């Protein structure tokens, strides 16, 4: 029953903020030889515990994409610890995406190929591709855009993380994901909650 | 009211410049000129004066860039989203742009002196027709000029630019200039408004916001991002210097990541092409390999025919882009 | 009656040897010891004496090889086709082989002195059982010896050796040790009788015939071929020297052709494997390429699992080859 | 009608020899940047004119295999000159093979794969592969083995030319195929005609 209290506290923490991200990206700019899946998994579990719907894990080298099973294994491990495997497995796969560079520019090019194929089949017109239609066409589909990205490590760059989708993402930088603490994670959430979004007005 | 002040660097600015120029220097810096209105409120002046001061800082910052040997600059001057501001403010910005652009024409031939090429990028059909004509005259006059390049992003968003680039490639296949399979990251790159310049080495946003607000999202995917708290009209040489210091610190890992991305892309492209050649060779009943080097010449012809179609498409797109009776 | 004379090189032989040893030297020379019977007729002596002299020249030529630092020699001593000669001559050759081989056993331990490994290659089940036992004792005793290697090809043809190598690989798939797809040029190479030695640098045939007579056809595909008119029992150090001179003249182009063949083979193998991985990826619906590097690990596992099966097959084949109660 | 006389003379030349090759290989050990198809084609036409049934053209780099059309074009050109295109084309393709290294060891490996596949399908036995059955299995089929090879150029090697098939091929070496003369070609034929084949006896 102590797990119900922990869930209650994390829910209260997320609810207490002026706003919460619906979709968070975690951009690791420096992955070590033995990747720290336990630190990444804890970040993911904290997001889900505070109430964030979607989490995208990203590194430029595709290490997490090529170690997807180990990552989810560690996420599920820490999801049970201090917080029906099939429902738990399904819910993490719905909420958690592991991304690599090809999910950015290469996917926009994929969408452009698909749309131009319809043009060549006389089924669509070049003027039919506006901003909103292209967004529908990307493999993001109905998933909301990332509103907050936590960028870890020494590289001052998004390193190809979903360029189309980060038009308005707040980018908060921390020095390391290694031995990352809940307080440090939550302080990043407080920064995002206090940010002012004017949308051009 | 001119586009670039003429001041030389002071002793300490000049000294620090020489030091960093011993290391790698950016060739292209992009600026999101943010904070004009907060600056106006802080100095208890009208919003129009904050934007006018913002233009003055742009002129001064370009001189710093030139004094640092940084010869290409791209700036965010007006977002499509900014059309949602009050008519009072929008009219004020359009008036400012009208007065700076014409004035560029009065100050012309001096642009021929310093070889200044002016490009204005965005969905320019949303601007007042008069402003389009002033802008159109601008790029027309300063085309063929070499010494430096200023790209003004006006009525611009990145999504609208990427959407237009896709529409351009879709127009290509509609005209028989392109096959849908020819579409590539490199080709989309060459259909952007920025297709005449390299991707920015640095993207700078002032005022302390840590967002991109739909600016150069494709071009700055591997750019060094610098978020500085200073409001744009208070930008100093030392803010610019600090951003370059950031760039030099990131440069080694960033160019490595840039090269690794490019090596992985070119490579994945080779594997897709080899797989396509294999599929055509699985069919027709021929072998996957042999002394005849069949797949090698099929691979050579596949890419060469692709490059020929691409080169032919770009020339027609460039001709359509230079086809302007708007100036 | 011994397998190698003990004479040292004379002044001019020694001098010319030092000179050519400054250049590339062959590591393995193969000899077709042809012309014994014509030699016997020329000297008006019996055919058995021509063959006996032929053996004496083999012993002398091996000493020359050793004195030249050439430590592996393969010789054609009896073809399967030679069973078609008269019983008188065949019995004479079998008797000679019986007398040289046993005598090797009497002269044993002296083989331990000079580290001489003796291998007898061919379809040895066609020989008299007694001769097989003498031969079997030979390889058994001189196995584990290192300083030099003599391969005697007795009751041998190349087609019979290549056919046996294929039968060995076919036995592999029958036992579950091999998949038919594992069969390769390298694997067939490792199933030949000669699988413990490198391919010959030089193939020499005496008596002026310009044919190979079914000898080492696989192994000498890229070997320097030397056809010399001298009859085998009259072979001299200078005939051997001339053959090596031929080898040094050909060596540059020949090693280039050897390497280009190997580079083309390994490469065509890579393309077949990539195509197979692609076919498995065309099926299952996965992509031809991606950041996940899927085809890369499939390619790694395809070859590693192939190499594991091959290594396991060769060990069982070697154990079957060393499984002899014939000595 | 002068072409009938030339055909008569070449027929008499071939008939005059103690023996003629049924299948000749032409091994070019040094092919120049611009290959001399005209010299090769003349060699091929002379073979067919003197009465040799099959001609295999070979180089280690596969240049003639990758220039097969130019080679046959030049052969047909010289076949008409000084000597119904479809019948002429068909007869040259039946008589002339252009080979490369893969027709040797790689084809033996192909045959071994095919036969071992039958073993794995319980349709053949390992002991079923004797010398004669393997020969049937190679892609030489009923074509006779080369009895004479003319080797041109400075390399003292067969360079991977049909190793299985040259167990008894006579190998006659000439310095160059360039500007090769009929007299030089025919002198090579005289050498082969005078050779003594004992077959192990
Ligand atoms: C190209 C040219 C000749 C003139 C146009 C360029 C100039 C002078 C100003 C840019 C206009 C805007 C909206 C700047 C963003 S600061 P903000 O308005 O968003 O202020 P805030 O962030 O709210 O404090
Ligand atoms: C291995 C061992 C201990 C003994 C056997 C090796 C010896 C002494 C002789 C080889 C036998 C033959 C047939 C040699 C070929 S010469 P030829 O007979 O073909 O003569 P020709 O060409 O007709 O003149
Ligand atoms: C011309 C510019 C610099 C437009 C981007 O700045 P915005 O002020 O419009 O961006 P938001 O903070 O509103 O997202
Ligand atoms: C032991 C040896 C050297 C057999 C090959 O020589 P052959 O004399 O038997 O070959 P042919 O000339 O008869 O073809
Ligand atoms: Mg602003
Ligand atoms: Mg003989």
């Amino acid at each position: 029953l102590a797990a119900a209290h922990h869930r209650m506290r994390w829910r209260a923490d997320g609810r207490s903020l002026e706003k919460l991200p619906v979709h968070m990206g975690l951009v690791i700019t420096e992955v070590e030889q033995e990747p720290s899946f336990s630190d990444i998994a804890s970040l993911v579990v904290w997001c889900m515990a505070v109430g964030i719907s979607y989490i995208s894990v990203y590194d430029h080298q595709g290490i997490f994409k090529r170690n997807n099973s180990r990552l989810m294994d560690e996420i599920l491990k820490q999801q049970q610890e201090l917080l029906d495997k099939d429902d738990q497995v399904l819910n993490c796969h719905l909420a958690v995406k592991v991304l690599s560079p090809e999910d950015g520019k290469a996917d926009i090019v994929r969408a452009a190929q698909d749309f131009c194929q319809l043009v060549a089949q006389k089924q669509k017109r070049p003027t039919d591709l506006d901003v909103d239609t292209l967004a529908s066409l990307l493999s993001s589909n109905g998933c909301p855009d990332p509103d907050l990205v936590l960028k870890f490590g020494p590289v001052d760059s998004t390193l190809g993380f979903l360029p189309w989708h980060i038009r308005l993402t707040e980018i908060v930088s921390l020095p390391s994901h290694l031995n990352i603490s809940y307080e440090d994670f939550f302080s990043a959430l407080r920064q995002y909650a206090a940010c002012e979004q004017r949308l051009g007005k | 009211m001119s586009w670039i002040k003429e001041g030389e660097l002071s002793l300490w600015e000049r000294f620090c410049a020489n030091i960093i120029k011993a290391g790698p220097m950016p060739k292209h810096i992009a600026f999101i000129m943010d904070g004009n209105r907060r600056y106006a409120k802080k100095c208890q002046v009208e919003r129009q004066e904050g934007h006018s001061q913002g233009f003055n800082k742009l002129a001064e910052t370009l001189r710093w860039c030139l004094n640092l040997g940084i010869l290409e600059v791209t700036v965010y001057a007006f977002s499509i989203e900014n059309f949602k501001r009050s008519k009072s403010e929008v009219d004020g910005l359009m008036d400012l742009a009208r007065q700076k652009f014409s004035r560029l024409m009065e100050e012309k031939e001096k642009l021929q002196k310093h070889g200044v090429c002016i490009r204005v990028l965005g969905d320019l059909h949303l601007l007042p027709l008069d402003l389009q004509e002033l802008i159109a005259q601008a790029v027309q006059a300063t085309k063929n000029y070499n010494k430096c390049f200023l790209n003004v992003c006006f009525a611009y968003t990145s999504r609208h630019e990427i959407s237009n680039a896709v529409r351009e490639m879709a127009w290509g296949v509609e005209q028989g200039l392109l096959d849908p399979s020819d579409i590539s990251e490199s080709l989309l790159d060459k259909c952007l408004y920025t297709n005449r310049s390299p991707h920015p080495d640095i993207l700078i946003r002032t005022s302390g916001e840590v967002r991109l607000s739909d600016f150069l999202l494709w071009q700055t995917s591997h750019s060094c991002l610098v978020f500085q708290p200073v409001l744009w009209p208070e930008y100093t040489f030392w803010n610019l210097f600090e951003a370059i210091l950031q760039f030099q610190m990131n440069h080694s890992v960033l160019q490595k990541a840039r090269d690794m991305y490019a090596e992985e892309r070119k490579r994945q492209q080779l594997e897709r092409d080899q797989a396509t050649v294999t599929e055509q060779l699985l069919r027709e009943g021929l072998q996957a390999s042999g002394d005849a080097q069949l797949r090698r010449t099929r691979l050579h012809k596949l890419s060469a025919r692709r490059e020929e179609r691409v080169q032919g498409f770009l020339q027609a797109l460039e001709l359509k882009r230079a086809d302007w009776l708007a100036r």
